């Protein structure tokens, strides 16, 4: 996250972090034993770490589960980027506490100009790179469809939506890539891709939670 | 004399000088190059694209056709090899080149074991282009001009799944790549 | 109780101190064991050989199954644990530990991310034994008694080729170390 | 080498080193462009100097030529003993002159008991290190098979030798890795291996060249 702040203690107790021995992508806890991610943050083998501190340090009051299963949306395409959502199934259900909680699915479309919340343990720098030991926090709107597809011509699909300051400054960057973007406490976006870090009319996108709901739903019902 | 290629930092690539070639979109689009392998196949490495946005992978070197220029510029025939730090585990090079045609999976691939200087028919498939791609970087091009009698492919390179890996091949949908000083 | 393991000063290994170990065999034997990673593998780190008989590699603590005894001794189980200098860069431990069966290569790799203490089948797979290895030096051998009603790989460590790299794994040929004080 | 003697300059022309720090190697010039020398000392980028005997001090009689080919025998792997033997290939052709002279290859195999000349820049201390500044020499026997298996149970190869003494007090030493063994002047050893420095019951551990004659000829026949 650049151009943002450290979140408050319990602020986003929602975010999880997707491990194998490291963190490398986000993620969101949407029930007891499912977390939301993006398609390519897919790796065999996933630990989820919920409620961290120091994610760089192993500490109390983190509670670390293996995932039992990681379902790749099944259309999903590493050229279009496109559909770029996986679920996590945990292998015991996680404890809830003021540290970790889950966020609601969305019941509708979030509209342009909504100011979202977007978290992350990802890169904090627009020039280089610098990745913070503790979670950073952007308020950022939803951009038009318009401006989305005119920064990324070609590319922008139905299930994606740009969201951030095309004056650059403020951006998700890598490592964010998974993590939540929650616009009136609901999980609207997921960090998908952005080209370069907090650059002007570069702004970063996110999978469209809202178009996913269904396949959510029924995913975590038939596992 | 076309214009050079900037690294992300805007300063042009310098021919001999060391440089992670990272997708130009993060997150789904994957992280840096790096030599890789096959399952089935030991040596030559092949190419492959990491997964992840936060790994840069292997440096590669540029070197241009003209030895005098010291300037990587757009548009012109060069040869591109990875610089590994680990032991080499191969006797072929770590140069690039383009396959022969795989008819398994349709795909020109780009592997290695390719050759550094004497641009000529012999070395044909180890000449690649770099060219701007849209606003977001760049992309390579495989068109050799070093022999101008030779039909040669002449085709933008995007990136394909195969053997569980990424891979660059030949293609109709460039993948874009910026360029970022070594360390 | 058992006979004390000794370094190349010919001193008595002590728990808690810090100790490089290196190829009782130098030049074409190798040099030290260090932290090391996999080329497609970043975390846990594995043990790797260094190749120069003058890098002696990442040193290592030793920690006794009964803390009360400081003395490192021959054919007692025990726990191995890298102490890197640099910048850890995986979450895992540092500490030795016999991994799953890799069917890849048909070794049982000594790699990292075990535990210390608490002897007991859930730790069974973190405690090593130093040997003699005839008058070169010492050996590591995986057979550990923590767990009388466990069955448990028993075998000696010897050293072997993998991803370009020097390992150490299970196998019926030893590799001898001396261990130096770091 | 332990208990040996100052070599003196022009007395061991044929003597080569390679590289330097952690990858400092001793070979031998068997012609005007080629280098034996231990595969244990492969690296990338293999610079040869020629010529000296101070190592430290500039004297103007050496040549620093970079390698162009390092041939490891195919049989050698970094984590076995066997094979210990490589081929370097000079970018051009040394000067030869009193300095720099070639070594000849062995015709027939050494027998035991028979005087070698061991030479290197390695460890001179039993206990302890210290490297020279000048080249050292040193007259030992090879040993009977049965001495040399003996000392080292399971790990003497048909292509390796024992030489020294099994009273200890001379021997090679790290740093001599790659140099010369040299009887009735015949290439018959490269420096390959031991445990400890001139200690009682371990001998140096040479590879025995002229099991390898006929691929020295034909790897540099064809390169």
């Amino acid at each position: 996250i650049v151009g943002g702040y450290t979140c408050g203690a319990n602020t986003v107790p929602y975010q999880v972090s997707l491990n194998s021995g490291y963190h490398f992508c986000g993620g969101s806890l949407i029930n007891s034993q499912w977390v939301v991610s993006a398609a390519h943050c897919y790796k065999s083998g996933i630990q989820v770490r919920l409620g961290e501190d120091n994610i760089n340090v192993v500490e109390g009051n983190e509670q670390f589960i293996s995932a039992s299963k990681s379902i790749v949306h099944p259309s999903y395409n590493s050229n279009t980027l496109n559909n770029d959502i996986m679920l996590i199934k945990l292998k015991s259900a996680a404890s809830l506490n003021s540290r970790v909680a889950s966020i609601s699915l969305p019941t509708s479309c979030a509209s342009a100009g909504t100011q979202c919340l977007i978290s992350g343990w990802g890169n904090t720098k627009s020039s280089g790179t610098s990745y913070p030991d503790v979670l950073k926090c952007l308020k950022a709107p939803i951009l038009s469809d318009s401006s989305c597809k005119s920064a990324y011509p070609g590319q922008i699909t139905s299930n994606m939506f740009c969201a951030g300051y095309l004056e650059g400054g403020k951006d998700s960057c890598q490592g964010d890539s998974g993590g939540p973007v929650v616009c009136s406490g609901k999980l609207q976006g997921i960090v998908s891709w952005g080209s370069g870090c907090a650059q002007k009319n570069k702004p970063g996108v996110y999978t469209k939670v809202c178009n996913y709901v269904s396949w959510i739903k029924q995913t975590i019902a038939s596992n | 004399k076309n214009e050079p290629v900037l690294d992300t930092d805007g300063d042009e690539l310098r021919a001999g000088e060391q440089y992670y070639v990272v997708s130009a979109i993060w997150g789904a689009g994957g992280g840096g190059l790096a030599l890789g392998r096959l399952t089935d196949q030991k040596c030559p490495e092949i190419v492959v694209q990491r997964r992840s946005d936060l790994d840069y992978g292997t440096p590669v070197v540029f070197y241009n056709l003209d030895t005098k220029d010291d300037i990587v510029r757009r548009s012109t025939d060069l040869n591109i090899q990875f610089v590994p730090i680990r032991d080499r585990l191969c006797l072929t090079s770590t140069v690039w080149k383009i396959d022969d045609y795989d008819t398994s999976t349709g795909k020109w691939w780009v592997t290695t074991d390719g050759v550094i200087g004497n641009p000529s028919p012999q070395t044909l498939q180890s000449w690649f282009k770099i060219e701007k791609s849209g606003n977001l970087g760049y992309k390579f091009n495989f068109c050799p001009s070093v022999c101008e009698s030779c039909v040669t492919l002449c085709n933008d390179i995007g990136r394909y799944g195969h053997d569980g890996q990424i891979r660059l091949a030949l293609g109709e949908n460039a993948w874009p790549f910026v360029f970022k000083k070594a360390s």
